[PDB]
């Protein structure tokens, strides 16, 4: 096979935000990072002015602005996930904007143990070096003094092999880093001095023998007071040689602080955000002494309101805080002066779309216009939502509740979605919820009553799974069937079954209990929504988890643990086993094209079956076992199959004596750069063959289509030809970006053509347009026609 | 002695029987 | 270099065992063909091939080498340990008889955390776990928190998490030997799997399937399946005599349940100590000579159907001892059965 992957929606999630002076020294920029997307804004008294947004050939992992000695403006340091480091400078000639790469290089070390807490990038307060903690046991030091265009670095050896978070300290006499490690004995805080001269560590100013055990955050306090703040689970401690203050704020005990941004350059006010969306304010109370010297009087923690589950935070100016969000929409909040009617001094002020994470989707032509929109289960917790995507315009339906699986019952003119509510066990012995959700605010509401299966802390969270019947026009939560207790829903499908004429809502579940590790009992349920009411058209208590279900030629193919079972719909309205196929893998994924059955398993365990008709049983066609984590999978055609695996990597395998015919060979590899959660056949439009849409964790939406062998070859040349003209943002080679990268091993890509590159030929100059088509003879104008048909797909 | 099984230790009364046991180990 | 690479290694001609990696084998080389072999071996890599008949086996690395000329012949006495499994490609029999083997190194798939790609950057810092059972409910909430961003739940991600699996295995192991629950077993998944497979009461065909399993997680997940599904032990030959059942296994001494013991003629007997055995006929009169469990007296035990040796019935000599009747069953004789496929 040969396939073409093109981006149909850039990533929508923010994964980092910095305020500085990138563009000119005179304006405050806000730079935002969205996986492979750097957005550059100017903070206007009104709001934000878009300046330039650029795409790197890597995953922005570190993003930090700094300004070393001898610089008109701030520079930006970018480290990607494949260890591509680069220093960027902004440069605009009246109307010509370009992000120049002042320094580039790959900080990867051949040997190393990738650190648990991940890639940490820090820069000296006086911009004298750039410290990287890429691996455990080591600390790369790019010296910043003098031009290090190639990013030469030395790797200082670090005795402590379990660093949580590290930051360069302020007020340092010499370059000092404060870090927090875990020992067998516990979690401690220490400091070292980075002797560039001796290219080794030297003992530091201070060290804390044992500090709170869930201490995760080191925040360097600027020179006015000096030191470091150690944010923990229950406490927030400040440390600076002699001085040591520690508070255990009551309000912070309810969630965990994950992001922090300094408000005043001074360092007296820090913003803190948790994982439930609350936004706190750390105030350091100062002491105005007569000798000048200032003493931390006290540490105060105040709750400002609630925002989007915030990945990053940054104060812009005039009370506007940007909330970058990965689970829900990003926003600009105005912090007010006076406690509002509820206390929130936070007041929402502008929201930006985030389609991520995309856990399920479906393609539906609702306006019956032969086009096709796209509804997505998007978000998590408070940020749960249904986004409806038409050609691109996005209608957001909040749900305040996590949507998990979505299907479309056309007969009923409504959507089936499986949703999850978080509730806390409270004093009555039941569980209260903690916000009104879609389930709680539906108009009709059924609860299950099976008795099929008979069966602590006053803050312990419980999940409440329920089916939502959502109208396709108003998007009201019409019905809310709440499932059984200790019941987890897994699979949902809308199909007509058997000879019966009613279309139905089939939901496969699995009974979960904290002790039962393996799921040893579940149930398939059949619903019917036809008079504003959900009616349970019989159930079938299975002995395992109904991981996936698909309609199979008027039948129902359910996987129950390691068994692909086929069911029929009987005249008296009941499911009945026709055949059984027991596998040696847990049938996690179930895909079907006509009579072929695809079975999958987290560790890339593909397995093709086929239901022999007259025989009335399945027979195995081929298997392929190449262990690696697999997250989603789909059938391209009867022979080629596509899936996503591990570190943002697509792959296509294919079928072909017979010892060979029972095996699928890999025929395409590709670092997509995204985490694919659902594949979904369909277009959003209406040469190239097929159409497989996918959504990702970062809200990226993408397109795969299959090519002819000639078209692949031609585009392949065009790829290389284009890589010569189109300049990378970090000086990052396209082929490295795309090569199949797994922590274990990295291999070069195949079977995939990067349409996003192929499509940029329409955006290059007419001169350079000739430089690439050169000696293909084909002129520039032929090829413009070619791509233009390809644009007509997303 | 000439009637004990090297493998399991069983002592038979007759060699012609320890031979029939000797089968049982394969 | 080594993994998934095609090497040639010599083969010890007289060999057959299913050598699980990490096991050790004693060796006594008489014939000059094999004596010249090990001589070349220890000069060179000292890794030979243990053919597991058929087209599979494991490379064994010599770690102990001793030539003790005794009985007027140049006996070389060596000891090797099993390193890497392999699938044979070509067997070439030399003029000496020593067979050489083109060999494809089987895989040992090292895999990252299931949440390595979904872990939120902010959540990366709150990961390192601070050094009963609520701990594992908490372990699962935390490590797999980012599962909400995927299409699968947390409890599925736990059924593939090496650390969770190894503990589930180690808990069941604790019902057999109430004893060291620490350094006793390894900490790396890749080793913990190969160790479990060599101390389970399983037959050679189960060993062989665990050995062919690529990834250490799939190998654990299967080892867990065997311990949950194949809970009845039967006669390997007649295959129609349930001898014992998983809940009767104990560990008389601190060395394990199915330790390996040596009879006065060098025969080794992985002997799974159980409390009760069924359908066994006792051959002979009890004895205590060379008794492996001092204070008990052994009586040979064979199948009531095919008269194939199964083990011994050990009897308390004294009256203080407790238990008084247990049974020792050699691994060679047993065969696990499901009272249904083993999965990975
Ligand atoms: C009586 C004459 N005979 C005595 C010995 O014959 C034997 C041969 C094999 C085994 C045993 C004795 C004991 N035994 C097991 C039983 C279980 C246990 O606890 N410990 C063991 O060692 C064997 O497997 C040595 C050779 C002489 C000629
Ligand atoms: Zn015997
Ligand atoms: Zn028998």
């Amino acid at each position: 096979s040969y396939n073409y992957v093109v981006t149909a929606q850039k990533p929508t999630a923010v994964n980092g935000c910095v305020t500085g002076h990138f563009t000119s020294a005179e304006d405050l920029n806000l730079l935002i990072a969205k996986n492979t997307r750097l957005e550059i804004y100017v903070v206007t008294a009104e709001g934000l002015r878009p300046v330039k947004e650029v795409g790197m050939y890597g995953k922005i992992a570190v993003m930090e602005l700094f300004r070393p000695k001898g610089e008109s403006k701030d520079l930006l340091f970018i480290l990607t996930a494949k260890y591509n480091a680069c220093i960027l400078e902004y440069k605009q000639s009246g109307e010509s904007i370009d992000i120049i790469t002042r320094a580039h290089g790959n900080v990867q070390d051949r040997i190393g143990r990738p650190s648990e807490t991940g890639i940490i990038g820090i820069i000296d307060p006086e911009c004298r070096m750039i410290g990287l903690r890429l691996y455990d046991g080591l600390f790369k030091v790019i010296p910043l003094d003098r031009d290090n265009k190639e990013l030469k670095a030395f790797n200082i050896r670090l005795e402590e092999l379990h660093v949580i978070d590290v930051k360069f300290l302020y007020g340092c006499q010499a370059p000092t880093i404060c870090f927090v490690y875990q020992d067998p004995q516990g979690r401690h805080v220490k400091t070292y001095e980075v002797s560039l001269r001796e290219k080794e560590f030297n003992k530091g100013p201070w060290k804390q023998e044992n500090v709170e055990a869930e201490a995760s955050m080191v925040i360097a306090v600027p020179e006015p007071f000096g030191g470091a703040i150690i944010i923990g689970q229950e406490s927030i401690t400040y440390h600076n040689g002699d001085k040591y203050l520690a508070i255990a704020p009551p309000i912070i005990k309810q969630s965990t602080i994950v992001c922090h941004n300094r408000v005043d350059p001074n360092g007296s006010r820090y913003l803190l955000g948790d994982m439930e969306g609350r936004l706190f304010m750390l105030l350091l109370e100062k002491e105005e002494q007569m000798d000048g010297t200032v003493t931390l009087k006290d540490l105060r923690v105040e709750l400002l309101g609630e925002t989007s589950i915030a990945e990053c935070l940054t104060y812009l100016d005039n009370g506007v805080v940007f909330v970058g969000s990965r689970l829900g929409d990003s926003q600009l909040v105005k912090l007010n002066v006076d406690s509002n009617e509820q206390g929130s001094y936070v007041v929402a002020m502008e929201t930006f779309t985030n389609l991520g994470p995309i856990v399920d989707m479906c393609v539906v032509d609702l306006e019956r216009q032969g086009q096709g929109q796209l509804v997505t289960c998007s978000g998590a917790f408070k940020e749960g939502s249904l986004r409806i995507i038409r050609n691109l315009h996005i209608r957001t339906v909040p749900l305040y509740e996590s949507p998990r699986k979505i299907c479309y019952q056309e007969v009923s003119q409504c959507f089936g979605v499986l949703s999850s509510r978080i509730e806390v066990q409270d004093t009555s012995g039941g569980t209260t919820a903690l916000r009104p959700s879609a389930s709680t605010q539906a108009l009709s509401s059924s609860v299950s009553s099976s008795k099929l299966f008979s069966s602590t802390s006053f803050g312990e969270e419980v999940e409440v799974h329920n089916l939502l019947i959502i109208d396709q026009h108003t998007f009201e939560v019409l019905h809310a069937h709440q499932f059984l207790q200790n019941e987890y829903a897994l699979s949902l499908v809308s199909c007509k079954l058997g000879k019966d004429p009613n279309t139905y809502f089939i939901v496969g579940t699995a009974m979960v209990y904290p002790e039962e590790a393996e799921p040893k009992q579940g149930r398939i349920v059949v619903f019917q929504y036809s008079d504003g009411k959900l009616q349970t058209v019989a159930e079938k208590e299975v002995k395992g988890a109904v991981y996936s279900m698909v309609e199979f030629n008027g039948k129902l193919l359910a996987s129950i643990n390691s068994t692909v079972r086929l069911y029929e719909w009987t005249t008296e309205k009941e499911l009945r086993t026709e055949c059984n196929h027991y596998n040696n893998i847990m049938a996690l994924y179930l895909k079907t094209k006509g009579d072929f059955i695809l079975v999958g398993d987290l560790m890339r365990s593909v397995l093709l079956l086929a239901y022999k008709p007259m025989e009335g049983n399945f027979e195995e066609i081929a298997r392929d076992f190449n262990p690696n984590w697999m997250s989603a999978v789909e059938i391209l055609d009867d022979d080629n199959f596509l899936g996503a695996e591990n570190a943002f990597n697509l792959f296509v395998c294919q079928k072909d004596t017979d010892e060979e015919r029972q095996h699928l060979q890999e025929v395409g590899l590709f670092h997509l750069g995204e985490f694919v959660n659902v594949f979904c056949h369909g277009s959003l439009v209406m040469p190239t063959q097929g159409s497989v849409l996918f959504g990702t964790v970062n809200g990226m939406i993408g397109l795969v289509t299959s090519l002819s062998e000639s078209w692949y070859n031609l585009l392949l040349d065009m790829q290389n030809r284009l890589n010569k003209v189109i300049k990378s943002v970090g000086k990052i080679e396209h082929s490295f970006w795309r090569s199949f990268h797994t922590e274990r091993k990295t291999e070069p890509a195949t079977g995939f053509i990067d349409g996003d590159l192929i499509e940029s030929f329409l955006d290059i100059s007419r001169p350079k347009m000739q430089e690439v088509v050169a000696n293909l003879e084909a002129t520039a104008d032929d090829l413009i026609k070619v791509v233009e048909e390809l644009t007509r797909i997303h | 002695s000439l009637t004990t099984c090297e493998v399991c230790g069983a002592c038979f009364e007759t060699r012609k029987g320890l031979s029939s046991h000797a089968r049982s180990h394969l | 270099h080594d993994d998934d690479s095609c090497q040639v290694i010599p083969v010890l001609p007289q060999v057959m065992m299913i050598l699980i990696p990490g096991q050790t084998l004693p060796l006594q080389l008489f014939h000059p063909q094999e004596v010249s072999m090990v001589r070349n071996l220890i000069q060179k890599d000292r890794t030979f091939a243990v053919l597991a008949y058929a087209q599979f086996g494991t490379t064994a690395e010599i770690y102990a080498y001793r030539e003790e000329q005794d009985f007027g012949i140049e006996i070389v006495k060596v000891k090797a340990i099993g390193r890497q499994r392999f699938k044979v490609l070509e067997l070439r029999t030399q003029s000496d008889g020593i067979q050489q083997a083109k060999v494809q190194i089987l895989p040992e798939c090292v895999l990252p955390s299931t949440m390595s790609a979904v872990q939120l950057e902010s959540l990366n810092k709150c990961q390192i776990f601070p050094s009963s059972y609520k701990w594992w409910q908490k372990y699962q909430k935390r490590k797999f928190h980012c599962a909400n961003l995927t299409s699968w739940p947390r409890w599925l991600y736990s059924l593939y998490d090496a650390e969770t699996l190894m503990d589930r295995i180690k808990k069941q192991l604790r019902e057999w030997d109430e004893n060291l629950k620490d350094d006793s077993l390894p900490s790396n998944p890749i080793d913990f799997s190969y160790r479990v497979a060599a101390c389970l009461p399983i037959d050679d065909v189960l060993r062989i399937q665990l050995l062919k399993i690529g990834s250490a997680i799939q190998r654990l997940r299967c080892e867990l399946d065997i311990m949950n599904k194949c809970t009845s032990l039967c006669c390997k030959q007649c295959q129609e005599t349930e001898i014992t059942t998983k809940n009767e296994i104990f560990s008389l001494s601190l060395c394990g349940p199915m330790a390996a013991y040596v009879n006065p003629h060098g025969y080794v007997h992985e002997t799974l100590t159980v409390y009760k055995a069924c359908n066994l006929n006792l051959i002979g009169r009890p004895s205590t000579e060379h008794s492996w469990f001092p204070g008990y007296a052994w009586t040979v035990a064979q199948c009531k159907i095919c008269a194939s040796h199964i083990g011994w019935k050990f009897t308390a000599t004294k009256k203080d001892m407790s238990p008084q009747k247990f049974w020792g069953l050699t691994r060679s004789a047993l065969l696990p059965t499901i009272p249904v496929i083993l999965c990975l």
